[PDB]
RNA sequence: AGGGCUACACACGUGCUACAAUGGCGCAUACAAAGAGAAGCGACCUCGCGAGAGCAAGCGGACCUCAUAAAGUGCGUCGUAGUCCGGAUUGGAGUCUGCAACUCGACUCCAUGAAGUCGGAAUCGCUAGUAAUCGUGGAUCAGAAUGCCACGGUGAAUACGU
């Protein structure tokens, strides 16, 4: 919410002045943040998914979509349709809340945070960063932790290119080493 | 969103040691009081400037004898 | 651990080297043999390479290892397994 | 009889029961009952409710189960994230402070493998 | 004792008893509590450690006075158990005898 | 100069510590012997929960110190628990020696409180101030013993016989 208002006025203002745009609609929004945990050990510990799911539920307040193996992959000993992961999509007020929480609490709390990347865009201005420790998030109690499973995060933006993606994120004060 | 499947998501205050206190509607369960923040962090405001209040100070500076 | 009435310890040559590094240093790691020296908060951000017995293993100095000595991060006894 | 989140036993004298808190041994138990003025020759049975309550907030003046677990586990985790010698020892599952491993390392090595 | 080791211990006693009264005052200053501990102790520690290591009395092994033997030493007689028994049975050690009580 | 002799899937010897009530724990009070000391023992008093620290007399020693013996005895608690047994681990904070205690010192305080329920085949020591238990000193020693060498306190059972 707070970070959304900060966008709507200050970041939209600076982005318009920076890109020389004719329409406010032509500035990057953000679609969603999809938090993914490709557990891949559920085949070993079926329970380990409900515990990992319990953690995305913890970090972001949505029950997670427990996703299944799209097709059979024998190398990883997984068939088609087995629940080898769990994800959440955060969009809207809730996405803005989580985004604020991340940037203001967890991105500093990473182990000796030497910085984030600046190339982790698909090629149209959609960021994708992966965190190596679940503990960085405040929500975790460590009173209910099995292991130190990290996760990744995709900031899906309506941006046109990687330049607009970087512009939008840096505008939000992303560390961006 | 749906009901009776999502955790509790009330409004919680998180206060860091440098005076950065942030209001965030979050899912923790009770008040929070953290140490680092997006402000009181080296790489976030001053990467070659910042100060700390821990193993670089308590453990060493408090006992320092120079 | 070393008494407080004597404070911490660091070899004088190493101290001179690290203070040179944090006063005008942008060049090269510090190849030292003083495994017995307590880390300073000055060297935080340095890449001292401390003698493990046969070589010098580089160690990027982090502010979570302050009251620690240069020999906690150099291993002396390699052991694959039985 | 419900201090700190645990189920401190009755029929034990004051100290003998208060030892049960993960963070409260004999000395800290005597100190808790000292600040609480509670005699150590009585159980946690015949203590009025207010006695249990003052014991509660003095136990909370001290450190308790969840926070002790968290602090010591995070100390160990800081060690093993630091990657120091003691971190390596905790990782590998070997004696940490320099004890004997050729023989007599069992409480820290597990029972005998082959 | 290899001769070199003997000469080592000779030079070690020599440098210890030479650099004495300097190492000792530095130790007193470090063990001391006063002088605000700012430059007194934090400079005495440095000066002490930079004093040549040979100057410490903690590098004397107390070898046998004759055979340079590191182990089995007795300070009283200054000789290993071997040379002690040798001279004590020959009779070169005064007042010494096989006790039996 | 640093490291290793301290490395650890393992197996054996010799010991220490237990697994408890003939005990643990608090309080109160007894009774030793033999030693060692000067680049040493270090009163006292005071500070510190403690390790210890400051101060510092005395003593080359039947004089001073190390040095308060313990088990014991009285008083209570525990009530047979993996426990108020056990004190291994591990964390945190220190003290002392030494230039320096990370690999790799010893102690101290707090908390953490594992194995362990008297131990298979087999195997060991001891015929009396002995075994068994309790404690103290030395040498080596800057610091570093559960080892070794000494010393005392209680103090048994049994030996038909070959
Ligand atoms: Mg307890
Ligand atoms: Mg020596
Ligand atoms: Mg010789
Ligand atoms: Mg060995
Ligand atoms: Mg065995
Ligand atoms: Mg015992
Ligand atoms: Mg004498
Ligand atoms: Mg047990
Ligand atoms: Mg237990
Ligand atoms: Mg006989
Ligand atoms: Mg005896
Ligand atoms: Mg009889
Ligand atoms: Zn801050």
């Amino acid at each position: 919410a707070k970070l959304h208002d900060y966008y709507k006025d200050e970041v939209v203002k600076k982005l318009m002045t920076e890109f020389n745009y004719n329409s406010v609609m032509q500035v990057p929004r953000v679609e969603k943040i999809t938090l993914n945990m490709g557990v891949g050990e559920a085949i070993a510990d079926k329970k380990l998914l409900d515990n990992a799911a319990a953690d995305l539920a913890a970090i972001s307040g949505q029950k997670p979509l427990i996703t299944k193996a799209r097709k059979s992959v024998a190398g990883f000993k997984i068939r088609q349709g087995y629940p080898i992961g769990c994800k959440v999509t955060l969009r809207g007020e809730r996405m803005w809340e989580f985004f604020e929480r991340l940037i203001t609490i967890a991105v500093p709390r990473i182990r000796d945070f030497r910085g984030l990347s600046a190339k982790s865009f698909d090629g149209r201005g959609n960021y994708s960063m992966g965190v190596r420790e679940q503990i960085i998030f405040p929500e975790i109690d460590y009173d209910k932790v099995d292991r130190v499973r990290g996760l990744d995060i995709t900031i899906t933006t309506t941006a046109k290119s990687d330049e607009e993606g970087r512009a939008l994120l840096a505008a939000f004060d992303f560390p961006f080493r | 969103m749906k009901k009776d499947i999502h955790p509790k998501y009330e409004e919680i205050t998180a206060s860091c040691s440098c005076g950065n206190v942030m209001k965030i509607r979050s899912t923790v369960g009770h008040d929070l009081n953290l140490d680092v923040c997006s402000k009181c962090h080296p790489f976030f405001t001053g990467k070659q400037r910042d100060v700390a209040t821990g193993g670089r100070v308590d453990r060493f500076n408090k006992r320092f004898n120079i | 651990p070393r008494s407080l009435k004597k404070g911490p310890f660091i070899d004088l040559h190493l101290l001179k080297k690290v203070e040179k590094a944090v006063e005008s240093g942008d060049k090269k790691p510090l190849r030292t043999w003083s495994r017995r020296s307590t880390i300073f908060p000055n060297m935080i951000g340095l890449t001292i390479a401390v003698h493990n017995g046969r070589q010098h293993v580089p160690v990027f100095v982090t502010d979570e290892m302050v009251g620690h000595k240069l020999g906690e991060f150099a291993p002396t006894r390699t052991y694959r397994g039985h | 009889a419900r201090i700190a989140g645990i189920n401190i036993p009755d029929h034990k004298h004051a100290v003998i029961a208060l030892t049960s808190i993960y963070g409260v041994g004999k000395t800290r138990s005597k100190a808790i009952l000292a600040a609480a003025g509670i005699a150590e020759d009585v159980k946690i049975s015949e203590l009025s409710e207010g006695q249990i309550d003052t014991l509660r907030d003095e136990v909370a003046k001290f450190v308790v189960e969840g926070d002790l677990r968290r602090e010591i586990s995070m100390s160990i985790k800081r060690l093993m994230d630091l990657g120091c010698y003691r971190g390596l020892r905790h990782r590998r599952g070997l004696p940490v402070r320099g004890q004997r491993t050729k023989t007599n390392a069992r409480t820290r090595k597990g029972p005998r493998k082959p | 004792a290899k001769q070199s080791m003997k000469a080592r211990e000779v030079k070690r006693v020599a440098l210890a008893d030479k650099y004495f009264a300097k190492r000792a005052e530095l130790k007193a200053i470090i063990s001391d509590v006063n002088a605000a501990s700012d430059e007194d102790r934090w400079n005495a520690v440095l000066k002490l450690q930079t004093l040549p290591r040979d100057s410490s009395p903690s590098r004397q092994r107390n070898r046998c006075r004759q055979t340079g033997r590191p182990h089995g030493f007795l300070r009283k007689f200054g000789l290993s158990r071997i040379k002690v028994r040798e001279a004590a049975m020959r009779g070169e050690i005064p007042g010494l005898k096989k006790a039996s009580w």
